[PDB]
Order: C-alpha cells, then structure tokens, then sequence
C-alpha cells in the first residue's frame, strides 16, 4: 500500500534553484532499498524521465542517474528520518516550468523467473512555474476583418496574471462570439483573443467594441474594431 | 520529438477497437521491453502494460499490448467512454542510456462525428505596428477530436521561434478550440513575401496566410 | 546485496548479463555475453546472471542449438 505525495513552492524564478520533496508512507524506504525516480510534464506535452535514486537504509546511501540531457543541473537525495526523496535542480528557465512526480521503479515479474523494471507507483504531481512576471496590464489591439461573413476581433496582448474578462457592445452582441482561452507565453507573460463573426453587410452599418477587463491590473479597455 | 514515436491521436465509438504503435529503432524498442502508461484527464500517469505484454493490477482485459520489432503496439477493445485519456509508451534506450517516452497519445470516445478545424489568421494590427511589434494570430474552432498540430511558415519555411501554442479546449459544443500566436519585430513580418499558418488535424492540412504588403 | 539488479540503474541487452552484482556504492558492472551454448538471455533485464539452455533422451532431441539470446529448441510424447 505505498503512497506518494510531491510537494514544492509552486513558483519559481528564473536563475533560481527549484527544490522538491517526495513524502513516501505506507513503507519505510530506509527499512531495505528503494528506487525513486522523478518525472516531469510540461503542461499539455508528455513525460520526461528527469532521474533516479537507488537507496539503500541499511548504509543511509544511494547511488544517482539522471537524463543527460539536463545537463547536471539535477540532484536526488534521500532524507530517512522522513521517509522522503528530493528533487533540486539548478538555473532553471522557462524550459523547466512542468508538472514535477516523483515514482518507485520495481522490478516485476513476468512469471517465469524474469523482471523488467517499470514505474509502478506515482505520485499526485505538484505543479511548478518558472516566471519573474509581474502584475501587467494587456495592451489591446483590433483585429480587423478581411476585406456571407466575415470574423472581427481583439488581441489581447502580454498580460498578468490571469484571468482577463472580454465582452462585446458592453454584452449587447452574444451570438457568434468566440472567446479564446490564453496562452502563456516563455516570458511568463498571457495573451489571448476575442472573435466575433458578423454578417459582411453589417461592417458598414454596425459598430463592434470589446470590452476588455484585467482586474489585478486595474485596468479596463474598450476598443472598437473598423475595417481597414 | 520523442525518439518513440506514436500518433498524437486515435479515436473510435463506443464498443469499437482502437490499436496504437509505439515506434523506434534498435538502440530502444528492438532491445529492450515496453511499458505503457494510462494518464485520465487531471490524473497523474499510472501503469498499464509491462514487460511489452503484462497486464498490470486490476488492468481490466480490453487492454492488451504486444511488441514486435522496433514496435510496440497498445490495443482497446471494446471501448468505453471512461478510456479517453493520453497514453505513453516507455523503454529504455542504450544510445541515450536513459529512459524515453513517446509523445503520448489521446484516445477520443467518439460522442459525436468528427469536425474539421476553422481556421482563422489575422496579421499585425497597424496599432500594433506602432508600438513596434508585430503578432501573427491563428485561431482554430469546432474540431473534434481535440487534438492538432500547428506549424508557421515564413514563405515556404518553417519557422518555430516566436511560436506559442495553446493546448485543445473544450468548447460548449463538446468540440475544441485552440489559438496560436507568432510573436514577431516589425523588421521580421515585412522581410518575408508572406506567412502561413498551418493546422493539421486528423491526418490533413489546412492553411492560411497573410502578407505584409496587404 | 543480490542477484536481481536493485541497485542497477542500466540494463543489459539480450543475450547478455550484468558482469556482476550491482551494489549501492561501486561503479556499475559493465554488461557482459552469456556462455555461448550453454546460458542465453531472450529478453533485456537488470540482473547478473543468464538462463541455462534447455536440454532434450526422453523420447526428445535437439533441433536447434541453444544461442546466446534463444533457448534451446527441442523435437520429438
Ligand atoms: C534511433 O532513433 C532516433 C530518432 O528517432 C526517430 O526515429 C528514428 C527511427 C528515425 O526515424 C529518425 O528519423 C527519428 O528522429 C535516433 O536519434 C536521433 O539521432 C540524431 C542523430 O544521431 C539526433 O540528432 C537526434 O536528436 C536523435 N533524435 C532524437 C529525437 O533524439 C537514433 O539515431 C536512431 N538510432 C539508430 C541506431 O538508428
């Protein structure tokens, strides 16, 4: 019955050092030998071994491996009395931003007198932020439609933090209104976008304003959009 | 890219079969055993599949998987709603020597028939211009399966840098949408006869472009 | 402390084993080929020890030598 639970600052600086922790119950990791590894995702991507510990109580030791790739910037270490596995990895940037598990590898039988490694226990995930933004106002530009119908709208550019409220004729024009949600961008910085798609023969005659509402910022902007 | 490659997406109804490879090559999959990984929405990763062929504990069996060659392949028989999730193959790699993983795969439920992305491009704004910057804008809506790649092009080349890319959203509808952005200077946008976005979904291609000089 | 690889972060290929033992705190055994003829290992693994090759008689015989990655295959029950 082995459980594991990651915990850590949740944001992070660039340049700074991110520290870890894997909390392992329902066992004691000192009492023979464990093997923990840790495991990132960046959000919307897939998995990346990061590295491993193979530990041993009985000598308080271990012995490490990590992926390459990471250029040594990583170091696991165990701490017994706890009963938990770290995770420190150094200089971190953009890059490094990732939900963060920490696993057990086991050796498993195949039930002929075999074993093949496998991560057989996760953790939950805790998630981390490598960003030095702070509080930022959008600026907000038109997105003019193109010379049955045609789409209009707002880019809401460089923001944070989230959320941004949009709106179109301060909530008078609701149909055909699409509403993106934000991307977040290496910068640490938000941006996302408001269309709206109108009758062509409506350019002429009708006027389009969103509305846009960044609240941590204070600010608040209503731009009409015109063909060009 | 993953040195394990699967497709980013497979889908079927309800009750059908789906089968997902896992590829690579003899520094990988050709010597060493397969395991797969189940990730359910907002879930952490669990085991699967070990050893190329092993269900794990309590893995119910529609789940099956084998290798041969440099392929691993993951099969869902009988398919019900609660296995839409994102798949990921795993081994070890004697090049690299480290553990890989493939680029994982979302497996749709089919709840509804299939859609082909709308594809909107909008180019910098004159304003924009003005404060010196210069943001290409490629808005995708009404696709389904939620799953796409997006690619830039500045003229007839690839372009990455400067490119954010939303994940897939779930619109209302219960069909997705995504934005992408190419974040440019003024210089940069006018040194090029056009740029294109291209959206592909399914299998298929789509583009648009915009050019400075319109 | 065993056989199994505990302490083994690489595995070996096919037809190969651990040279010896992993342990906590030496440097990790090189791979090295199981006895040709004799052990064979068909599959990748964390351990420092191969499978003896089958053998063939009671109503049997050979068909195909044991090779460093396949068993021996048997014949005629
Ligand atoms: C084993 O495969 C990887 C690359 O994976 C892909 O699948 C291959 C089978 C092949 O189709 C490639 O086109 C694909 O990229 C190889 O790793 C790459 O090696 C190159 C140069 O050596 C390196 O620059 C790349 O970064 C590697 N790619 C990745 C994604 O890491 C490897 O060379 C192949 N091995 C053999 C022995 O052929």
């Amino acid at each position: 019955q082995l459980q594991l639970q990651e915990s850590g600052p949740g944001l992070v600086k660039p340049s700074e050092t991110l520290s870890l922790t894997c909390t392992v119950s329902g066992a004691s990791i000192s009492a023979n030998s464990y093997y923990g590894v840790w495991v990132r995702q960046s959000p919307g991507k897939g998995l990346e071994w990061v590295g491993s510990i193979a530990y041993r109580g009985n000598s308080n030791s271990g012995s490490t491996y990590y992926n390459p790739s990471l250029k040594s910037r990583a170091t696991v270490s165990v701490d017994s009395s706890k009963n938990q596995v770290s995770l420190r990895l150094t200089s971190v940037t953009a890059a490094d931003t990732a939900l963060y598990y920490c696993a057990r590898r086991q050796l498993l039988d195949d039930g002929t007198g075999y074993q093949w490694a496998a991560f057989d226990v996760w953790g939950q995930g805790t998630m981390v932020t490598v960003s030095s933004a702070s509080t930022k106002g959008p600026s907000v530009f038109p997105l003019a439609p193109s010379s049955g119908t045609a789409a209009l709208g707002c880019l809401v550019k460089d923001y944070f933090p989230e959320p941004v409220t949009v709106s179109w004729n301060s909530g008078a024009l609701t149909s055909g209104v699409h509403t993106f949600p934000a991307v977040l961008q290496s910068s640490g910085l938000y941006s996302l976008s408001s269309v709206v798609t109108v009758p062509s023969s409506s350019l002429g005659t009708q006027t389009y304003i969103c509305n846009v509402n960044h609240k941590p910022s204070n600010t608040k902007v209503d731009k009409k959009v015109e063909p060009k | 890219q993953s040195v394990l490659t699967q497709p980013p997406s497979v889908s079927e109804a309800p009750r059908q079969t789906v089968t997902i490879s896992c590829s690579g090559n003899s520094s990988n999959i050709g010597r060493y055993p397969v395991n797969w990984y189940q990730q359910l929405p907002g879930k952490a990763p669990k085991l699967l599949i070990y050893s190329d062929n092993l269900r794990f504990s309590g893995v119910p069996d529609r789940f099956s998987g084998s290798k041969s060659g440099t392929t691993a392949s993951l099969a869902i028989r009988d398919l019900l709603s609660e296995d839409e999730a994102d798949y990921y193959c795993s081994t070890w790699d004697d090049t690299l020597e480290g553990w890989v993983f493939g680029g994982g795969t979302k497996v749709t439920v089919l709840g509804q028939p299939k859609a082909a992305p709308s594809v909107t491009l909008f180019p910098p704004s004159s304003e924009e211009l003005q404060a010196n910057k210069a943001t290409l804008v490629c808005l995708i809506s009404d696709f389904y399966p939620g799953a796409v790649t997006v690619a830039w092009k500045a003229d007839s080349s690839p372009v990455k840098a400067g490119v954010e890319t939303t994940t897939p959203s779930k619109q209302s509808n219960n069909k997705y949408a995504a934005s992408s952005y190419l974040s440019l200077t003024p210089e940069q946008w006018k040194s090029h006869r056009s740029y294109s976005c291209q959206v592909t979904h399914e299998g298929s291609t789509v583009e648009k472009t915009v050019a400075p000089t319109e | 402390l065993h056989h199994d690889g505990q302490f083994c972060h690489k595995p070996c290929p096919p037809g190969e084993r651990k040279a010896r033992d992993c342990t906590v705190n030496g440097d990790e055994p090189d791979c090295v080929p199981c006895q040709e003829g004799k052990e064979y290992t068909d599959k990748a693994h964390f351990s420092s020890k191969c499978r003896r090759c089958r053998l063939c008689g009671h109503g049997l015989e050979v068909e195909i030598n044991c090779t460093r990655t396949q068993n021996t295959k048997c014949r005629c029950c």
